[PDB]
């Protein structure tokens, strides 16, 4: 029912800037997002998460923020070593269940 | 005739009332230098558990779901409720929302049987102080903040936590 | 002696040191020492500890010396000198304040 | 309450001991227990994240005009605190007053500025100062304001309450950039501002959650509204509100509230208008403050104070001064105001604004309607007949309409005659061209349809089919906003509402029917109401030689204000003609009259009280007598309460 | 505090990277969900519907695998496979489900 939809980037971002993508689609009812970010051939980690009222907390500042119909996320550093693809997913408090893909490259 | 006439003038008023120049500052402003901004609050209504009850002894065997007079704690999906008509129960002597209210060791139950009913409504309140007693009492342990009288459950959910919002269409079962 | 994890009013307290970023392990942390006859040396924030002596500075600005307004505006800019938007290092738990 | 040796790298020595002293109120101890120097920099780190930080501080270069005049001829200083009997002599006297006891008088109400709430707690420390509020709520407590002012900065706050007893707050802390108040923690004002002039400053405090729920149907225009606030002087803003706020006072705007971006701006205008005003009083820095700006300030702020409170029920703290209220008492005590016609405008206008400025109050002090009575009889004798009004007369006369329609809308009144002279010199003034010029004001947004002697006017045949029969033939306007324009006109008109109504006129429970009258006619010792059905009491009855295709238009002229215990039977007379008419008459014949025009098929048309041998010339000289169309008729109702018709001259 | 997993049982395959777990820090939720990732995807759920504790518990969606032990604080979650067949041979990872600082390690592989 619910699904999550992104919007494709190409652009490399530039090097020293900040990033925001939109994961959003159809109109959620009950179920919190949560963000992950995997470099590639590395095991996701677990970004900040936002239950559409209050953030989670990561040591890493990714202060990603959602509205009323929309998720967003931002990072204020595209560091070429930060060059990864980055996750939106969809979850109730634990078990993330949806998630689509995106592309962040920096250079 | 046409006899000349004087213009027209306005009516004469009255000299104006005096002035006191003896009132102190405390008398004419308003008699006390400290004060308080002001505030408006509102006041809301609450949740009331009127007509329908609990019924007379009981006709079941045990928990199984069956599109008939027999079963313990199921029913069928109602599809058009929002917490407050499925409070109605408009079922041959429903207990509940369900047939029986939902209980911590009968939830496994229904969670298995939960195929793409995700979002169900369980019969469970609060009479805005906690302690939410739906029909049987026992002040049934539910962990929530968002929400005020509204409860439902899911396949990945066990302690009844509470719906954000009540206008919801919530299936019941 | 940068402090990372350790959990006083005013009466009980009469030394405090301040240092800067470089000086520290990347951080803005003060201890509070109170008055060998040193017996705590706890590790308060460097960020509230200015920022309330800057706040008293201001609202005491009435019948502030002339010593006081260059510790007063020295502190200015150094509260901005920090300019910590965000910190790394002393990881570790906590449950509330 | 000890001494600290401050360590930083050198070392400084704070004597809390005897800084007490010198700055009563403080509180060293709470301030302390309220920073929570033990804190671990995670907390940090999540309370910082959590209030919503905005970037781009653009809108700079704004321009700062000037508005306290200087101190000119040799006007003495005035105490605010000090007014006695004797201080000056009247309006020909230039005076002064003091800012310092002005700025304590107007800021005389201390409180708690910054609350405890979790919003305000985490960003600012606690504030108690004095101050000024303007409070109001809508919609049921569902949502308040507060504006709590100071002399340094303002402050917003919209806090509005929905459903399960969570709210929703926000912040726009309006002033100079450095008297804004004290942060905590991380925080910074560069980081919070979302504009910037060249020495003020418009942050905004809120949280990301609370931001976005007032993003869903509220979207600001900083950077307009700041340069509106920095551009324009207090009495030009005050003005500007008070007309947006008159605008949608009609329309049935203020009937019932909505939650848009327009309504809670307007909050935030009239918050900024009071404390424009509030700051260049304060601004002076124990200097002087000319006489005429202050009257001119203060009336526009009781004008915006009476229509906030009418339309809106809101609530306003402090900002009065009882000073300068006897001040204006004083002054204007002087001065007759059956004389007060014989003036020059700009002295009338600051006697006008000194009487509203010494009496706020209704009912204190019937009088001033006199002055103002006066006031217009002068300008109606010296305008132009038939001519849409000059903009320095409206200014003059829209002054001066606010103690008439104060008295107007109370319950019970004595200043009878005076009322009734006003209302039949207003409706002597609302002719075709007049109308036209309003309507393509209210059409245009102008100056125009604030105020016109129409609305005052006793004129109740103006129904909307009329009014659009008599556009602007101005490029028709905008060929679409004349329905708007006719509406406002007909809702600044309706007679159930507004309180426009013949309760304090004499003579007028001898009509029993409220809606078939035409309009009321006050001379002296006699009143006409006209009105298309016979079922009115009164000495007499006339009818209209009108086609039948069209009103009766009947006349009954009521004698001595003595209702008559019926209405008169039988046939109604027939208005008499005079076949001879010499248009010289050398002496003042008619001084007293009402000259009236109708139209067979269209009706009414035009009237005009004949009040001096002036007004008589211009009737007679110029071509008003039209006999060639046969479709307009000249009725001279004679106070003596007969109805003489004019056949023709020579 | 601490969490070991990684089984496989099959006939097929090498399973390179066979057997890793990680836990610790921020704040521990019971449960160990397992996420297997095709090539070309973002993520898809095998059995780690309802795990028990940071051991996992045995779950199933559409597929059928195995789960063992249930333990919060050191466990051994493991794994195994319904005797894999064509296609089916991708990375599959694991959560610790802390919710808060919630930790995910890289293991298993394919051919």
């Amino acid at each position: 029912d619910i699904r999550l939809t992104q919007s494709p980037s190409s652009l490399p971002a530039s090097v020293g800037d900040r990033v925001t993508i939109t994961c959003r689609a159809s109109q959620d009812i009950a179920t919190y997002l949560a963000w992950y970010q995997q470099k590639p051939g590395r095991a996701p980690n677990l970004l900040i998460y936002a239950t559409s009222t209050l953030q989670s907390g990561v040591p890493p500042r990714f202060s990603g923020s959602r509205s009323g119909t929309d998720f967003t996320l931002t990072i204020s550093s595209l560091q070429p070593e930060d060059f990864a693809t980055y996750y939106c997913q969809q979850l109730r408090t634990y078990p993330i269940t949806f998630g689509q893909g995106t592309r962040l490259e920096i250079k | 005739t046409w006899v000349p006439k004087p213009n027209v003038e306005v009516w004469p008023v009255d000299p104006p009332p005096p002035v006191n120049f003896n009132k102190t500052a405390e008398q004419e402003y308003g008699d006390k230098e400290v004060k308080l901004p002001h505030w408006t609050p509102t006041l809301h209504t609450f949740q009331v558990p009127q007509n329908y009850t609990k019924a007379n002894c009981t006709y079941c065997n045990t928990r199984e779901y069956t599109f008939s007079y027999k079963g313990c704690c199921f029913y069928f999906t109602k599809k058009k409720h929002t917490w407050n008509g499925c409070f109605q129960a408009c079922a041959e002597l429903y207990p509940c929302t369900y047939f029986y209210g939902p209980t911590p060791d009968i939830l496994p139950v229904v969670t298995r049987n939960l195929n793409a009913i995700e979002s169900l409504w369980v019969g469970v309140y609060r009479v805005g102080e906690g302690n939410w007693t739906s029909l049987d009492g026992g002040t049934f342990k539910v962990y929530q903040i968002f929400g005020s009288h509204c409860t439902y459950v899911s396949k990945f959910s066990t302690v009844p936590v509470s719906h954000h919002e009540c206008s919801f269409l919530k299936p019941c079962l | 002696p940068c402090c990372h994890v350790t959990q006083l009013a005013l009466e009980n307290i009469s030394d405090i040191y301040l240092v800067s970023n470089q000086t520290c392990d990347g951080f803005s942390l003060a201890s509070l020492n109170s008055p060998n006859q040193l017996v705590i040396s706890r590790c308060a924030n460097g960020l509230n500890v200015v920022s309330f002596f800057i706040s008293i500075l201001k609202r005491s600005s009435s019948a502030l010396t002339g010593h006081l307004r260059e510790l007063l505006t020295t502190l200015e800019t150094l509260y901005g000198s920090f300019s910590v938007e965000d910190l790394f290092g002393a990881n570790l738990n906590r449950y509330a304040w | 309450l000890s001494e600290v040796k401050l360590h930083l790298d050198s070392h400084y020595t704070i004597p809390w001991t005897e800084l007490m002293a010198k700055v009563p109120g403080l509180s060293p101890e709470a301030l302390w227990r309220e920073a929570n120097v033990t804190e671990d920099l995670a907390s940090m780190l999540n309370r910082y994240k959590l209030i919503y930080k905005t970037s781009g501080t653009l809108g700079i270069a704004l321009a700062e005009p000037v508005d306290i005049p200087a101190v000119s001829e040799g006007s003495m200083q005035v105490d605010a605190s000090k007014v006695h009997p004797g201080v000056i002599s009247g309006l020909n006297s230039p005076a002064c007053m003091l800012s310092a006891p002005l700025e304590k008088q107007l800021f005389y109400y201390i409180g708690t500025m910054l609350p405890n709430t979790r919003p305000h707690s985490y960003v600012f420390y606690q504030l108690r100062c004095h101050l000024s509020y303007v409070a109001l709520s809508i919609n049921g407590d569902k949502f308040q304001y507060t504006g709590a002012m100071t002399s340094k900065f303002l402050m917003g706050t919209y806090k509005r309450v929905t459903e399960k007893g969570d709210e929703h707050v926000l912040s726009l802390v309006f002033g100079k950039t450095k008297d804004l108040p004290d942060l905590r923690g991380p925080f910074s004002y560069p980081s919070l501002t979302s504009a910037q002039s060249g020495d003020y400053s418009l942050v905004i405090v809120t949280t990301f959650v609370h931001y976005a729920n007032f993003h869903n149907y509220f979207v600001p225009n900083l950077k307009d509204m700041f340069s509106r606030a920095v551009t324009m002087t207090a009495a030009s803003y005050a003005r500007y509100v008070l007309q947006k706020l008159v605008l949608l006072e009609m329309k049935g705007g203020c009937r019932e509230p909505e939650l848009d971006t327009e309504t809670l701006t307007t909050m935030f205008e009239v918050s900024v208008a009071f404390f424009k005003v509030g700051h260049a009083v304060g601004e002076t820095g124990n200097g002087c403050v000319d006489l005429r700006w202050l009257a001119k300030s203060f009336f526009e702020l009781t004008v915006l104070k009476d229509i906030i409170g009418i339309c809106y029920g809101a609530t306003v703290k402090g900002m009065q001064s009882y000073g300068l209220e006897r001040l204006a008492a004083m002054l204007m005590a002087t001065v007759k105001m059956e004389e007060l016609g014989h003036l020059t405008t700009e002295k009338q206008e600051y006697a006008l604004r000194l009487a509203t400025v010494g009496y706020p109050k209704a009912g204190v002090y019937s009088g001033l309607i006199g002055g103002a009575t006066s006031v217009l009889l002068s300008a109606y004798n010296r305008h132009p007949l038939f001519q849409p009004l000059h903009t320095v007369m409206r200014e003059t006369l829209f002054i001066g309409s606010h103690v008439v329609l104060r008295e107007l809308r109370l319950n019970v009144t004595t200043q009878g005659p005076n009322l009734a002279l006003y209302q039949l010199l207003s409706t002597a003034l609302c002719s075709a061209l007049e109308i036209g010029e309003v309507l393509r004001g209210l059409a245009l947004g102008t100056e125009s349809g604030l105020f016109s002697p129409c609305y005052l006017s006793l004129r109740f045949d103006l129904t909307r089919d009329k009014l659009l029969s008599m556009a602007p033939q101005e490029a028709t306007l905008d060929q679409a906003a004349v329905s708007n324009a006719v509406d406002g006109f007909l809702g600044r008109l309706s007679l159930e509402r507004e309180d426009r109504d013949a309760w304090h006129l004499p003579a007028y429970k001898c009509v029993d029917r409220l809606d078939k009258v035409l309009m009321i006619i006050p001379l002296i010792n006699v009143t006409f109401i006209i009105s298309s059905d016979r079922e009115v009491r009164g000495s007499a009855l006339y009818e209209a030689s009108t086609t039948y295709l069209s009103s009766s238009l009947f006349l009954s002229p009521v004698i001595m204000n003595k209702c008559s215990q019926g209405a008169v039977a039988g046939e109604p007379r027939q208005i008499p003609k005079i076949q001879n008419f010499t248009r010289t008459q050398k002496s003042c014949i008619f001084c007293g009259f009402a000259l009236l025009s109708y139209d067979e098929k269209e009706g009414l048309e035009t009237t005009t009280y004949i009040t001096s041998q002036e007004v008589q010339n211009s009737i007679l000289s110029s071509n008003y007598f039209d006999f060639d169309n046969l479709h307009v008729h000249y009725l001279l109702l004679t106070t003596n309460g007969t109805v003489m018709e004019i056949a023709g001259l020579y | 505090q601490l969490v070991q997993s990684g089984a496989e049982v099959k006939k097929p395959g090498s399973s390179v990277k066979v057997s890793c777990r990680a836990s610790g820090g921020t704040f521990d939720t019971y449960a160990i969900s397992w996420v297997r990732q095709a090539p070309g995807h973002g993520l898809e759920w095998m059995g780690g519907i309802i795990p028990v504790s940071g051991t996992a518990n045995y779950a199933q969606k559409f597929q059928g695998r195995v789960t063992i032990t249930a333990d919060e604080s050191t466990g051994t979650a493991y794994m195994d496979l319904s005797s894999l067949r064509s296609e089916d041979t991708a990375v599959y990872y694991c959560a610790r489900v802390p919710d808060y600082g919630t930790n995910t390690p890289f293991d298993y592989w394919g051919q």
